[PDB]
């Protein structure tokens, strides 16, 4: 049942999604990130490795709706 | 012309529900409908449909109405709706068809240039993947028959689409899935030489029960000239494998090497890492 | 007066033309009708949905024709079971599936042509599988504001209905409107056809028929090497030392489960030549 | 020869759902020449064009429908 | 008709029953690769001929018979092992 | 996770930027690609905290 | 008189909505390709089954759809000046 929901949230968010930059890590689970508009959001990011791919600054795929950091 | 089609569960559903409809109300005869089909490609695909009442005589075998008026105006309905669906044929439960289906085609050519019947199943049972397809040709006959029309078999495989596994995959919820790597290959290979096997001892007693009684099928000749394709080897005792023997293990070989070399480092990792942070929180706690 | 908490009754045929229906209008959102039965006060059952025409302009209360209902349930005098319209529904795919400015404006038209008229939304995009997603509400009537606002009894199903919440504006258009919860009457009967008619189609499509190979080795090795040698790196970088660097932090997972499963897919798929020969 | 018009009746209320698409655009658009057909991949033939708005998106939608391609030039 | 393999085959026993001399073995193997009977690369070095594929004819009383014998071999053979596979491998399943 | 993605879900948490606080009980808040909009209460942070 | 129903069924295939077009930028993976719309937003998206090989191409404009905005049909870019010229 656990791995069931690893499943889960192995697909999520799968796709469609956004082109967008990282600005900064505000702090942990969470950060600002600026979409292709140039628009910075508050965004959860994503819980599965939140510091090599995390990055100072780097070009991130968000979600089309919630602009999701995975 | 049509080579595969692809039926949803929702269309079959559709048969499923009017079984409920003439299994409480009686009486005879079985689930038939008109089939809205849609071709994007050679490839065809079934999204929805529409159960028309219908009725069958016995005696009277031959004896079948399709309701047109529901089938004419209905159709205006759907197309209002879904402009790209139309009905690429009919479809009944069968389980077994009768003679009188090449009233039931002709009938609907003048709607579409072939139609497409779809034999379904309401209770799976058996031997494998259900329902069935069959299209509307004519391949005369070798032993000089009139013309005849012989629906042909058609490969049928169910397919799935955006938004409609929103209920349907929640519902069952029993499943464990896949799990592809351990389990699904293995359950699999219980069952290819089952069903796979099974099939051969049913059919190498049609094959024996051609001998005795049964002759026409010759077939012919698709039935030895198929088998042959399978003897391209038996294998018989013992699996002819001088030339393949030294190979089989070749096989084996990366295998092995991997699984060893692998599970090596895998212990380093799992005994290694055990070890240190066991030995941290267990002599440091008191 | 009296008012017991609504149950909603679903059959299995009424839930596929709900998706599908909603599915065909995607992008934009269609405007539906419920088909059904009223059985009581306390439970209601939807036995059928039919398709309804697609508004390019915009969803309207003239979208629905009334001869076309006329010929419609006239097909289904002729069909097995003739049953009597019940309530409405509209799909909302654009978003998160809340009452619009015209859902509520085709309200108080059809409240006034069938006793209760219930509102159902659905919205494909928030999940795909596990969730039943969809939507149930019913207007509760403005003219109550003298009376008490707090019905029903049975508080199970209230309370369960109230959670998660769903975000925020749903609630806030719970003024003027109450949801309502739904269950599902026993489909079993196709329902154990449904996951085995999924399964057996969905397994190697004969079960048969798959049994990328030693090429995917090839690259499962290269995962079984290139990555193993930059993930054994940090266990070096556990040593300090020591201590000057933030402890603790565990490297063992996930790669290590990964390579596990990826020697018992390849020696299970080394089965395969000794089980389908002898 | 009497579906005539039972048939005349559905052009009209066709065109009654045109006369809802007669009001009213918020979008006005401008036209480019195309031609596309393409292979698959049982054909698929036709002709599309390209259309641009003025809220600066630039959509794509088959060759209309109602008015052909024979005329203008975009 | 045999169940082979077996599958090389020198040329004493081709230019037996065809009673063709071993100059012509040549051809007579070879013109079939062109006629799609056989796809069989010859092996010239012993001068032995390895069939590929095969080419079905008709059918006899005893080759149904013959059939009966090597077909069901293949089924029961492999259908005693499989459940042996089944047996003790079954309780990793679960 | 899942919850909390479901309330960032729908249109997405923004990042705003209040330009000055007001005495009607509305903060001024501003967005970049866009102009400068306007909420009330927000009664998390309190208005002299703004 | 039945061309008025061809005519009215062909009608009925325009209810069918219109998609928008973009420029292909790169792709990450194969069930992602960065597009860049004609407005300038960038999205990395899906596809469907309809499409080949030659629907990637390097930075050529593409149709996306307004629901998953996947690709469609491909068409040469221009900006067309050109006819005027
Ligand atoms: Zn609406």
């Amino acid at each position: 049942e656990f791995l069931h929901a690893q499943e889960e949230v192995k697909r999520i968010q799968s796709i469609p999604l956004v082109i967008g930059q990282f600005l900064e890590a505000v702090d942990q689970n969470t950060a600002i990130v600026g979409s292709t508009t140039g628009s910075n959001y508050y965004v959860r990011i994503l819980s599965t490795i939140d510091r090599e791919l995390l990055k100072p600054n780097a070009s991130v795929a968000l979600h089309k709706h919630s602009n999701a950091l995975v | 012309a049509v080579q595969k089609v692809v039926v949803h569960p929702l269309v079959l559903l559709s048969v499923v529900d009017h079984f409920n409809r003439i299994g409480k109300v009686g009486n005879q005869k079985r689930v038939v409908g008109v089939l809205l089909g849609s071709w994007q490609k050679k490839v065809l695909d079934v999204s929805n449909s529409f159960a028309v009442p219908f009725d069958e005589d016995d005696k009277d075998d031959s004896v079948w109405f399709l309701d047109h008026d529901y089938l004419e105006n209905m159709y205006g309905m759907f197309k209002k709706v879904n402009a790209r669906e139309r009905i690429v044929g009919w479809y009944h439960t069968g389980p077994k068809l009768h003679k009188n289906d090449i009233a039931i085609n002709e009938l609907m050519k003048r709607y579409c240039p072939n139609s497409v019947l779809v034999i379904i199943d309401v209770k799976p049972k058996d031997l494998g993947l259900p329902t069935e397809a069959y299209i509307s040709v004519e391949e005369v006959h070798d032993d000089g028959t009139p013309t005849s029309k012989t629906f042909e078999h058609v490969t049928s495989e169910i397919g799935a689409e955006e938004a409609e596994e929103v209920g349907v995959e929640h519902l069952l919820r029993d499943i464990k899935d896949t799990t592809v790597g351990t389990l699904s290959q293995r359950i699999t290979n219980q069952v290819h030489g089952l069903k796979g096997l099974n099939s051969k001892l049913l059919d190498i007693r049609s094959y024996l029960e051609k001998v005795a009684t049964g002759k026409l099928p010759i077939n012919h000749q698709i039935i030895y000239q198929l088998q042959d394709v399978f003897n391209l080897l038996p294998d018989v005792s013992l699996q002819e494998f001088v030339k393949a023997f030294y190979l089989k293990t070749n096989d084996q070989m990366v295998v092995v090497y991997l699984a060893s070399l692998i599970r090596s480092v895998v212990a380093l990792h799992n005994l290694i890492n055990n070890k240190i942070a066991n030995r941290d929180a267990e002599k440091k706690e008191g | 007066a009296v008012d017991t908490a609504e149950q909603v009754y679903i059959s299995s045929l009424a839930l596929l033309k709900m998706l599908k229906h909603g599915r065909a209008g995607v992008p934009m959102e269609v405007m539906g009708l419920m088909l059904g039965e009223f059985v009581d006060d306390y439970t209601v059952r939807v036995i059928d949905v039919f398709a309804m025409p697609q508004s390019g302009t915009g969803v309207s209360v003239e979208a629905v024709d009334p001869v076309f209902q006329a010929k419609m349930l006239d097909m289904l005098k002729q069909t097995g079971r003739p049953e009597m319209v019940v309530g409405w529904y509209h799909s909302h795919p654009g978003f998160g599936c809340w009452l619009s400015g015209v859902d509520i404006n085709t309200q108080q038209s059809f409240e006034a042509l069938s006793e209760r008229a219930v509102a159902v939304v659905v919205d494909p995009i928030q999940s795909v599988k596990g969730k039943v997603v969809i939507d149930a509400f019913r207007l509760i009537n403005a003219n109550m504001m003298v009376l008490g606002h707090e019905p029903r009894q049975t508080t199970s199903n209230l309370g369960h209905l109230n959670k998660p919440s769903i975000q925020a504006l749903i609630h806030g258009l719970n003024r003027h409107y109450y949801s309502i919860t739904i269950n599902y009457r026993k489909n079993e009967l196709e329902q154990k056809m449904l996951l085995n008619l999924h399964k057996k189609s969905w397994m190697e499509g004969l079960t048969l028929q798959d049994y990328v190979v030693k090429e995917m080795l090839e690259l499962a090795k290269n995962y079984n090497k290139a990555v193993e040698e930059e993930d054994k790196m940090t266990p070096e970088q556990l040593a300090i030392k020591n201590v000057g660097k933030q402890d603790p932090k565990r490297h063992l997972e996930e790669h290590v489960d990964v390579l596990m499963t990826s020697n018992i897919v390849q020696c299970l798929a080394a089965m395969l030549d000794t089980v389908v020969f002898k | 020869t009497h579906e005539l018009q039972a048939m005349k009746d559905k052009i009209k209320e066709n065109s009654e759902k045109i006369k809802v698409n007669k009001t009213l655009p918020y979008l006005v658009s401008n036209v480019i020449e195309l031609l596309d057909v393409d292979p698959n991949d049982s054909q698929r033939k036709g002709k599309c064009a390209v259309i641009k708005t003025s809220t600066r998106q630039t959509y794509f939608l088959p060759v209309i429908g109602l008015v052909d391609a024979e005329k203008l030039k975009p | 008709t045999r169940p082979a393999n077996h599958r090389q085959l020198t040329f004493e026993e081709i230019a037996k029953s065809a009673k063709i001399t071993v100059n012509e073995v040549e051809l007579l193997v070879m013109k079939a690769l062109s006629v799609g009977l056989v796809k069989g690369s010859i092996d010239e070095v012993d001068k032995r001929v390895h069939m590929t594929w095969v080419q079905p004819r008709v059918l006899d009383l005893q080759q149904i018979k013959g059939m009966k014998d090597r077909l069901e071999f293949w089924c029961t053979d492999v259908k005693s092992m499989e459940m042996l596979v089944e047996h003790q491998a079954h309780d990793i399943l679960t | 996770l899942r919850e909390e993605l479901q309330l960032l879900q729908e249109q997405g948490s923004y990042v705003g930027e209040v330009v000055r606080a007001m005495d009607k009980k509305k903060v001024l808040v501003k967005v970049h690609p866009e102009g400068k909009f306007v909420v009330d209460v927000d009664k998390n942070i309190d208005i002299n905290d703004v | 008189t039945k061309q008025y129903e061809k005519s009215e069924n062909d009608l009925k295939a325009l209810q069918s909505v219109g998609q928008i077009v973009g420029e292909v930028l790169k792709q990450l993976t194969e069930e992602k390709f960065i597009v860049k719309a004609t407005n300038g937003p960038r999205y990395v998206v899906g596809c469907r089954r309809q499409l080949d090989k030659s629907k990637l191409k390097p930075g050529t404009r593409v149709a996306l759809d307004m629901t998953t905005l996947t690709i469609m049909r491909y068409l040469p870019r221009e900006v067309d000046p050109l006819v005027y010229n």
